[PDB]
RNA sequence: UAUGCCAGCUGGUGGAUUGCUCGGCUCAGGCGCUGAUGAAGGACGUGCCAAGCUGCGAUAAGCUGUGGGGAGCCGCACGGAGGCGAAGAACCACAGAUUUCCGAAUGAGAAUCUCUAACAAUUGCUUCGCGCAAUGAGGAACCCCGAGAACUGAAACAUCUCAGUAUCGGGAGGAACAGAAAACGCAACGUGAUGUCGUUAGUAACCGCGAGUGAACGCGAUACAGCCCAAACCGAAGCCCUCACGGGCAAUGUGGUGUCAGGGCUACCUCUCAUCAGCCGACCGUCUUCACGAAGUCUCUUGGAAUAGAGCGUGAUACAGGGUGACAACCCCGUACUGAAGACCAGUACGCUGUGCGGUAGUGCCAGAGUAGCGGGGGUUGGAUAUCCCUCGCGAAUAACGCAGGCAUCGACUGCGAAGGCUAAACACAACCUGAGACCGAUAGUGAACAAGUAGUGUGAACGAACGCUGCAAAGUACCCUCAGAAGGGAGGCGAAAUAGAGCAUGAAAUCAGUUGGCGAUCGAGCGACAGGGCAUACAAGGUCCCUUGACGAAUGA
RNA sequence: UGUAUGGCAAGUCUAACCGGAGUAUCCGGGGAGGCACAGGGAAACCGACAUGGCCGCAGGGCUUGCCCGAGGGCCGCCGU
């Protein structure tokens, strides 16, 4: 198919062929698998102290004093799992493999599929993104890679009727639960992904909910945050080109 | 760091000289324009206007600045004890704005004016 | 919902009498214990059998059936075409760490083939010649005698 | 519980055909795809060549693989083909997706099931 | 209707629950030795008032200098009194001063004190004098060398296994150890020091051939690096102390040469860019610290308070995280960007100086002995005839020789030179610094968020808890009455709230006081389920229900 | 050792590790090696049906009981 290229003003400026990958049948099950793996693979090993609750010579008096056969020291029960201060029977363990494998072919296929889900206005709208447009992904001239001010990228996006999505992501959520105590107090919607060719858009990255990536390594999470396909994206003339051989 | 426990910790255990940044208040529009800074370390001489508490709207002279507790005493911003004595109601520089600076110290004025250092 | 997830409340978690899941006695001994007594069933019989020749005196032949060669003669467009002619050595994978390449005679041969290998089976020749072909034996293959 | 959304649709389409049109193979193929993947068909060319006949569509209730040779000019319809299979077939005949077969022949006529 | 049963209400007791996190747990990166110049640890001191902790040491919460920092300060610790700071204090970084007693503890003795100059003891050098030096002890584990179980598994048990594990003795370093082939043996016209990682492989091998045990060569990677003696031939040409003088060492050999690309010697060819010694000496990177650093504190409403709702506006190479009287990019610290410093990399790389590599022919000049190897007895290993080691006995050759290639002997072939020595880098741990988290969230998580190895127990080795939360601000309750009264009570005052009033957020159950409804001093015990009656009931979140008659009307049926 | 789902298929998967980067994620590279592609025999050593026949389910065809009949079942035949 064909994709309309836009200049830094929001006016059409030609158009190239939308590479074949964007015709890869959307495969949410595969995309979800790839994202679940990426998320699990960055999780850190953890586990309680191997010796917690065991640092004691507590013994059971056995029968005779009308007490349960529970190990005790200085009159207090210890060590056993049913005892306060006792060991944790089956605790989290460092040794556990918290990683997930994924065949390269299966992962690459999901990348292509997530890419394809990008060129579908309906999917993108379903995923939740707010925008007034028909053609998608939003393709732009390589001069985008030279912008420097975030404000500039704003105007361009407003000129593309795609800034509404950033308005959507301009609201952090204060999560329910103790994540808060571990530094995970806030969370916010995912907005526009900006794929360029040379380097990530320093100018757009701070946009609320935005994520910046490069065609050579843009991944499944990038294209389908949370495993949900159809992210409102904006490629770069050259970006669109590179992506094709992924 | 990014972890809340460490953030609050470093702020509560910061050595005395680092406590200075904890008693900084925003500068009035004129003062901002005049010295090229958005805020300054409130001093016992400066004049300030209360922008937030139950005393919002009132102005007065900074009578005391405690680095330990990171709080300031502003003239007439008080509380009436039971016996009748009028004691000061501590304020966080964050809810305050500097409208006039005490510049008797050569050093403060110098820093306050250099474009490469902030006071 | 998995089986494990439905055990809370069952008390015995599927082990039957709570007097069951205790120690190794419930398994008739640790590991293969009693493989010659109470649990002899399904264990291979005890005893020694045969001998082994030292590892470095053993030869490993790289083999391939005519069927594989023949089925891909056309596809092997990167190999000699005569009045075809192929050097098995270049076809068989794992032909480096192999002591020698041998052609086996499984399947049919629907082409005139001139095969060169270190060794052939009776049926490999019979089939290759019967299809109007020849079998060339490598210099290495010159160990037949 | 199939996971592939595409396989799900295919199966629903194979049914709709078996019910609407007269196709009985379609409902037959649907019932096999619904069964465990391990029971699905994995057929190599050598087997198609042996039992297929021209003007009779070969229907594989599974996937076609590339081992062996195919000379007959037949239209093979499967859930999927290995890249090699699809290539060798189109050289002497035609490789087609069940989704297409269901459309060109909803009555499922003149077809031979091969596994 | 007493004693009393059940449920509730008001108040309590209790401290669950919810919310909160100054602590833990785990992972990751960096970094890493201290001590006779007396460490680490401990004792006792030290403050205006000082019990604990921390700091410090008779100069005692400190003294000096330089740099930073800044108008405040006098640790935790918010009192009273007083003091210090523009003579630039506090505070931070580096450097220096001081630094009691015991402690390896070293003049001698001793439960931290005492008695009459002291490296005690063992060593090396030696002016043979403690004159110059060394050792000792500590450290989270890691590392190396020795000693070395048992429960257990084998459904008993002895070999085997647990296991060369636990534990013990000795000792090094920031890493250890290993290491330039008497190798390998995909047997080759091949590989080429050593660790380590992935694999080879649960393969080969062991084994009451039971249970079990269990490599290597090679390969793919990481990192790479290669050298010095002994002897031959020279023969004092040498080395150490000292400013010097002078002394000491050294023919039982200091020093030159040389080290399998064998060397030496004799005769030549050519040349050095090898090697070895020494000088100089980083970039980048990484880790930590620091400077600078954009934009609202505008309107209305609510509120005790606006980081809320509604409205208007702004920055963003910065929408990480935290603070602030409630949900904050723009109020404060930070954060992006840029820049600086220190540490590690590293006295390494690069560069340089000096030396001089190599080749031909001749020469039986040299080339590490209780060794190689054999036997007896054991241990150990996968090592089987074929692992590695100990012990007792025996015991060779000399490169024209010797060892190895998984049984022995002889020959061939291939590899390689033992019985002297050194060696960067890649790897282990986690004391220390910093970072991180689908970890826990105060009976959890460390034993320890608190006085935590604290209180406390034991003669001792050793053992060992519990205790987090007022409020936005102390505004931490003046005055009056009562009382034996700084008690408590009453009244009163503060605050949005005192049922937030001091172990003070919330405040469950068990349970207690008072009290409401029902029952109740002639009556029977799994305490109820289902039916049906009495009596009792503010609202809300349920709104149905009763009787006449009529319609419909299964089985059944006068 | 099964099973369900999913990728690829006569193949399939990388391990350590290397480069990139948005720097534990992630993108690219890495096939060493493993399993599968032939078995039988202690070993030496030797080395197989891309289908020859018959039943016949599903499914298809036909002029509506008659054909073709994958899979499956019964034999043949082949390697050791
Ligand atoms: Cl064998
Ligand atoms: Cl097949
Ligand atoms: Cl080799
Ligand atoms: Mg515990
Ligand atoms: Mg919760
Ligand atoms: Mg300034
Ligand atoms: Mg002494
Ligand atoms: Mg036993
Ligand atoms: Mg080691
Ligand atoms: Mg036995
Ligand atoms: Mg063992
Ligand atoms: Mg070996
Ligand atoms: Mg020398
Ligand atoms: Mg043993
Ligand atoms: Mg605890
Ligand atoms: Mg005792
Ligand atoms: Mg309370
Ligand atoms: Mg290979
Ligand atoms: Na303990
Ligand atoms: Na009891
Ligand atoms: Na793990
Ligand atoms: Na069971
Ligand atoms: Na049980
Ligand atoms: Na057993
Ligand atoms: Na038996
Ligand atoms: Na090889
Ligand atoms: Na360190
Ligand atoms: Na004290
Ligand atoms: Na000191
Ligand atoms: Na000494
Ligand atoms: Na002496
Ligand atoms: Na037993
Ligand atoms: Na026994
Ligand atoms: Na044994
Ligand atoms: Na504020
Ligand atoms: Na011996
Ligand atoms: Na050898
Ligand atoms: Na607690
Ligand atoms: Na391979």
């Amino acid at each position: 198919m064909q994709a309309t290229i836009y200049d830094l003003d929001g006016n059409t400026d030609g158009e190239v062929d939308l590479p074949d990958v964007f015709e890869t049948p959307v495969r949410s099950d595969l995309i979800g698998k790839a994202v679940r793996a990426a998320q699990a693979n960055r999780k850190q090993d953890y586990g309680s102290d191997e010796y917690a609750g065991l640092r004691t010579p507590a013994e059971s008096f056995g029968s005779g004093r009308g007490q349960a056969h529970v190990p005790k020291l200085d009159g207090r029960a210890r060590r056993v799992p049913q005892a306060v201060k006792g060991r944790s029977a089956h605790p989290p363990k460092t040794e556990k493999d918290r990683s997930l494998d994924l065949n390269d072919k299966e992962r690459q296929l999901a990348v292509r599929s997530a890419l394809a889900a990008t060129a579908d206005a309906d999917l993108v709208a379903d995923r939740g993104h707010e925008f007034d447009r028909d053609e998608v992904p939003v393709v732009v001239s390589d001069d985008f890679e030279d912008l420097v001010k975030t404000q500039e990228v704003v105007s361009l996006l407003e000129a593309l009727d795609v800034h509404a999505d950033i308005d959507r992501a301009d609201e952090t959520k204060i999560k329910a639960g103790q994540g808060s105590a571990r530094g995970r107090k806030y969370r916010r919607p995912a907005s526009i992904l900006f794929v360029t060719s040379d380097e990530p858009s320093t100018a757009a990255r701070n946009l609320a909910g935005a994520d910046v990536a490069t065609a050579s390594e843009v991944n499944t999470e990038d294209l389908a945050p949370g495993g949900a396909p159809g992210r409102l994206t904006v490629f770069t003339e050259s970006a669109l080109a590179e992506v094709a051989e992924r | 760091s990014k972890q809340p426990d460490k953030q609050r910790k470093s702020q509560r255990r910061a050595p005395l000289h680092e406590r200075h940044k904890q008693v900084r208040a925003t500068l009035s529009a004129d003062l901002r324009e005049e010295y090229g800074q958005r805020n300054v370390r409130v001093n016992a001489g400066d004049t300030v206007e209360v922008l937030r508490g139950d005393f919002a709207g009132e102005e007065g002279e900074v009578i005391n600045v405690d680095l330990d507790k990171a709080v300031i005493h502003v003239e007439d911003v008080t509380l009436e004890k039971t016996d009748g004595e009028e004691v000061p109601r501590p304020l966080d520089t964050s809810n305050v704005r500097v409208t006039d600076l005490d510049l008797e110290d050569e050093k403060r004025e110098a820093r306050l004016e250099s474009e490469d250092d902030s006071a | 919902t998995s089986k494990k997830k439905r055990q809370r409340g069952s008390r015995t978690h599927g082990g039957g009498s709570h007097k069951n899941r205790r120690g190794a006695g419930h398994r008739g001994g640790r590991g293969d214990a009693g493989r010659d007594k109470h649990e002899f069933h399904n264990h291979e019989p005890l005893g020694k059998s045969g001998f082994k020749r030292p590892q470095k005196v053993q030869e490993e032949a790289a083999t391939i059936d005519v069927r594989e060669i023949d089925e891909n003669v056309t596809l092997l467009a990167a190999d000699d075409v005569a009045e075809f002619r192929v050097d098995v050595r270049d076809v068989v994978e794992e032909a480096d760490d192999a002591d020698y390449v041998k052609v086996l005679g499984a399947g049919q041969v629907r082409h005139e083939l001139t095969l060169i290998a270190d060794d052939f089976s009776e049926g490999a020749r019979e089939k290759v010649e019967g299809a109007g072909g020849s079998v060339e034996l490598t210099d290495l293959g010159e160990e037949r005698q | 519980s199939k996971t592939n959304p595409r396989l799900s649709s295919l199966i629903a389409d194979l049914k709709s055909a078996a019910r609407s049109s007269g196709g009985a193979v379609w409902g037959d193929v649907a019932e096999r795809l619904e069964k465990p993947r391990r029971t699905h068909a994995e057929v190599n060319l050598g087997r198609i060549e042996r039992y297929a006949q021209e003007d009779e569509t070969v229907v594989v209730p599974g996937k076609v693989l590339g081992s062996g040779v195919l000379q007959k000019d037949v239209t093979v319809a499967a859930v999927d083909f290995s890249g090699t299979a699809e290539t060798k077939i189109d050289q002497v005949g035609e490789a087609v997706s069940l989704e297409q077969a269901i459309e060109n022949n909803p009555e499922g006529s003149h077809v031979r099931v091969i596994r």
